[PDB]
């Protein structure tokens, strides 16, 4: 029902596909079920858009929302209705997400709108 | 058109993921969505379902939280309190 | 003839509810393919365990076990046997 | 798809029958375990009959067939098609079905054949 579609950054690169690649790569069986829970909630969002609700996704601040797959966070934004578009990865050591990281993701968004 | 907007998911689940997994996490999340089309659009709580179902609120939380598999007989049980059941059907 | 009884349909309908014959008929959907696998398809049951990746032990107790088998589990063997579980309406 | 028939003795009880009741009337979840088992392996024995092979089913001797859910054994035999007859039911207490069981099935076998007779 939702099309999720990648960020490509100016240098031709997909952060979150980058990051499932390597994870790909890996030996350890952990990677695997990174691998899994980021393919269950992903698809997750597909289906039922902003609509999954808690623990799968939560708002951040403004147009930002984010993807909880264990400890990986996904930033992503509405786009293109119906569709969304995955900005980033990160692995969150605190409780606290970092305005770091979603000034990043406005940072993202912005390059998208741009071009 | 847009150079930032990249892969498209299908592509890129299609290549990361076996046929295998792709189908067991098809369907993890069809499990998934029918927990959540219940909360939010039928009012059936967890504490709601347990009773209906006869299945108690750990095992249907983990259910939902796809750690370890289901028993065969309470996922039955689960989805035939929310009008659902599984069939056998042709791989495709 | 007096010595020849009650029909097993009219049994079952009696002793079960109507959940109890949907699992039932479930576990049985998922033997009857083990069987006629083995009956038609010529794939013993160690051929299956190479096919689907899944223990000979663990595919034996999905005929004889006490209880469970796992979701994933009948996934893995369904689809070696090019079959698979879908959510359908009641 | 086959019929499935329980045997009536003379009182007449159905034995099969009167022994899943049992297992009915019984709590502890021993009881329904077993009454599942016996309830998949019937069914199962409708829809493929004898082709359904071991661990399900097993021959005896002659016309006896036994039915292998758990413990629990189900003596039957093959009927005018398409049916069974579910003969009686007894608990494994042995490495092999013993010969006691099997010559009950067979009695209640003639006993079948001579009351079916008799029209």
């Amino acid at each position: 029902m939702h099309n999720i579609y990648f960020y490509k950054d100016k240098n031709g690169n997909e952060p979150v596909f980058d990051y499932m690649r390597e994870l790909t790569s890996k030996k350890g069986k952990d990677s695997r079920i990174k691998l899994n829970k980021i393919n269950d909630y992903i698809e997750l969002l597909s289906q039922h858009g902003t609509r999954a609700g808690e623990p799968y996704i939560k708002h951040l601040d403004a147009e930002i929302w984010e993807l909880r797959p264990l400890r990986d966070r996904i930033l992503f934004v509405a786009w293109m209705d119906g569709s969304f578009v995955l900005l980033h990865h990160f692995m969150k050591r605190t409780q606290k997400t970092p305005k770091r990281e979603i000034e990043q993701a406005k940072r993202e968004l912005a390059d998208l709108k741009e071009r | 058109k847009n150079n930032a907007i990249g892969s498209n998911w299908k592509d890129v689940r299609a290549e990361l993921f076996s046929k295998e997994e792709i189908l067991e996490s098809d369907m993890r999340v069809a499990i998934m969505s029918e927990l959540i089309e219940a909360r939010n659009e039928k009012g059936i709580s967890q504490k709601k379902l347990e009773e209906m179902s006869g299945v108690s609120q750990p095992v249907i939380a983990r259910m939902e939280t796809g750690k370890t598999s289901p028993q065969l007989d309470t996922v039955l049980k689960v989805l035939a309190s929310l009008g659902k059941t599984l069939a056998v059907v042709p791989l495709e």
